[PDB]
C-alpha cells in the first residue's frame, strides 16, 4: 500500500540541472528518511543523499560535490532532487526510497520503480515500429531508430504476458537505439486472435499500437 | 522539551543541551534520529 | 568512506543448491548492514537489514550472517526466482556505500533454441532500409553462434545481437540478431538464412526466407 514514484525528464543537456521528484503514497514524509539512489547503466548503486523531518536534517554523498539538493514538500507529500552541472557520469536510473531506522540501524525498506535520466546534448527522436509477422509460432514488433532510452512495449495492453521477450535495446552506428519485442503463440491462435504491441516511448511523447498479422 | 546531542563518552553518552555539555545515561535519553557511532546524535529525554 | 567488496562477482548454481554471497567492509561496521535483491529491470528490494534480521514477506530461504568486517548472504535452496544481482549496503557511517553487486544465475539442463526468421516489412522497405531478425527463443547455455548467409554468402559486420536476461521460471535465454541492409542491397539478393549453432542442437539448424515467398 505504501509506494513511491519518481517523475521527471529523462533527458538533460550537459552542464544543466537534472530535476526529479518522488511522489509518495501510503506513508507520510514527516516520520522517516527519504533518500535518492542512482545506478548507472549496467553498474552498481550509489547513495545520493537523504532528508529527514523530525530533526530537519539532510545528508549528501560527498561524491556529488555539493551539486545535489533534496527538497521536501509536506504539503503534497512528495520530495524532490536536483543535480546541477550534470555530466555523463550523472546518466543513471534514479531511485527514490524510504529509509527506516531503529537505534544505530538503517535500511531502505521500499523503493520507487526508478527513472532513467540520459545526460546528452542530442535531441529526442521517436521510434518507428514495424511488425515481425509469423504448432508454436513466433511474432513480434521491431521498434527502430529512437533516442533516448527507454521504450516500453506491451502486448494486448497487458492481456498477453506469458511468452514475451522484449529485448534490451541496441545502439546503432547512428547513435539511435533500436530493439524488438517478440512472443511465441500457438498457431491454433494465429487465425483467431489479434495481436497488437503497445509501444510507448515517452521521451518523445510517442504511443503506437501495431497489429502483427500474417 | 529539551533536545540533546550525544556522542560516545570515550550505557552512558556525552551530550549537549541548548553551550554546556552534560553527560547522560543511554536509558533516560531517546533517539530522535538514527544514531551515529563515531559522531553525534540528537536525542530527547524519556521525560517529555 | 568505507569500501564495500562483495565476492564473488558472479555465480551459477543448480536449483536447490545452497549459495552464499560474501560482503567485506574495509572497517568494522558493527553489523550495520542490509542486503537487497534486484531482479533485472526492477528496482532493488530489501531482504535483510541488521546483518541478520529478515524482512517480513521475504522468504525463509534468505539468511543473513556476519560481524565486524565480514558478512554473508546465504540462499538455502536456490530457486529459479532468485535470478538477480544482490547488493550489500553499510549504514555504519555516511556516505552509505553499496557493494558492487553479485549476479546469481541458474545452472540448468541444456535446452535447444527455437529458431525463427522474419523478413523486412514492406512498411519498412519503403524507408530505404531493411531489417531481418533471426530469433533464438528459449535456450541454455547462453553461448550461441548465429551466422548470416545471404545467397549462401556468410556476412560479417552487418548484424547486431541482443540477449534477454535469464528467465524467472524457465532459466533460459533468448537472443535476437538483426541484419540491416539498404533496400538496394536487400533486393539485389535472393535467399537470406541464419544458421544457429548450439550445444542442444545435433547440427546447425538454419531457417531462411526467399524474397516474396508468399
Ligand atoms: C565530553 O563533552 C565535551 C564535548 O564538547 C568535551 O569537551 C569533552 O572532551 C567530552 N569528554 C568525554 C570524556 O566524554
Ligand atoms: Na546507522
Amino acid at each position: 500500500q505504501v509506494q513511491l514514484q519518481e517523475s521527471g525528464p529523462g533527458l538533460v543537456k550537459p552542464s544543466e540541472t537534472l530535476s526529479l521528484t518522488c511522489a509518495v503514497s501510503g506513508a507520510s514524509i514527516s516520520s522517516n528518511y527519504w533518500s535518492w539512489i542512482r545506478q548507472p547503466p549496467g553498474k552498481g548503486l550509489e547513495w545520493i543523499g537523504r532528508i529527514y523531518d523530525p530533526t530537519d536534517s539532510t545528508d549528501y554523498n560527498p561524491s556529488l560535490e555539493s551539486r545535489a539538493t533534496i527538497s521536501k514538500d509536506t504539503s503534497k507529500n512528495h520530495f524532490s532532487l536536483t543535480l546541477s552541472s550534470v555530466t555523463a557520469a550523472d546518466t543513471a536510473v534514479y531511485f527514490c526510497a524510504r529509509g527506516l531506522w531503529s537505534g544505530y540501524f538503517f535500511w531502505f525498506d521500499v523503493w520507487g520503480p526508478g527513472v532513467l535520466v540520459t545526460v546528452s546534448s542530442a535531441s529526442t527522436k521517436g521510434p518507428s515500429v514495424f511488425p515481425l509477422a509469423p504448432g508454436t509460432a513466433a511474432l513480434g514488433c521491431l521498434v527502430k531508430d529512437y533516442f533516448p532510452e527507454p521504450v516500453t512495449v506491451s502486448w494486448n495492453s497487458g492481456a498477453l504476458t506469458s511468452g514475451v521477450h522484449t529485448f534490451p535495446a541496441v545502439l546503432q552506428s547512428s547513435g539511435l537505439y533500436s530493439l524488438s519485442s517478440v512472443v511465441t503463440v500457438p498457431s491454433s491462435s494465429l487465425g483467431t486472435q489479434t495481436y497488437i504491441c503497445n509501444v510507448n516511448h515517452k521521451p518523445s511523447n510517442t504511443k503506437v499500437d501495431k497489429r502483427v498479422e500474417p | 522539551c529539551v533536545t540533546l546531542e550525544c556522542r560516545q563518552v570515550n550505557e552512558i553518552k556525552n551530550c549537549s543541551f541548548n553551550k554546556v555539555y552534560a553527560l547522560f545515561y543511554r536509558l533516560d535519553i531517546v533517539p530522535l534520529e538514527e544514531e551515529r557511532k563515531g559522531n553525534s546524535s540528537k536525542y530527547r529525554l524519556i521525560n517529555c | 568512506d568505507i569500501q564495500m567488496t562483495q565476492s564473488p562477482s558472479s555465480l551459477s548454481a543448480s536449483v536447490g543448491d545452497s549459495v552464499t554471497v560474501t560482503c567485506r567492509a574495509s572497517q568494522g561496521i558493527d553489523k550495520e548492514l542490509s542486503w537487497y535483491q534486484q531482479k533485472p529491470g526492477k528496482a532493488p528490494t530489501l531482504l535483510i537489514y541488521a546483518a541478520s534480521s529478515l524482512q517480513t514477506g521475504v522468504s525463509s530461504r534468505f539468511s543473513g550472517s556476519g560481524s565486524g568486517t565480514d558478512y554473508t548472504l546465504t540462499i538455502s535452496s536456490l530457486q529459479p526466482e532468485d535470478v538477480a544481482t544482490y547488493y550489500c549496503l553499510q549504514d555504519y557511517a555516511t556516505p552509505y556505500s553499496f557493494g558492487q553487486g553479485t549476479k546469481v544465475e541458474i545452472k540448468r539442463t541444456v535446452a535447444a533454441p527455437s529458431v525463427f526468421i522474419f523478413p523486412p516489412s514492406d512498411e519498412q522497405l519503403k524507408s530505404g532500409t531493411a531489417s531481418v531478425v533471426c530469433l533464438l527463443n528459449n535456450f541454455y547455455p547462453r553461448e550461441a553462434k548465429v551466422q548470416w548467409k545471404v545467397d549462401n554468402a556468410l556476412q560479417s559486420g552487418n548484424s547486431q545481437e541482443s540477449v534477454t536476461e535469464q528467465d524467472s521460471k524457465d532459466s533460459t535465454y533468448s537472443l535476437s540478431s538483426t541484419l540491416t541492409l539498404s533496400k538496394a542491397d536487400y533486393e539485389k539478393h535472393k535467399v537470406y538464412a541464419c544458421e544457429v549453432t548450439h550445444q542442444g542442437l545435433s547440427s546447425p539448424v538454419t531457417k531462411s526466407f526467399n524474397r516474396g515467398e508468399c
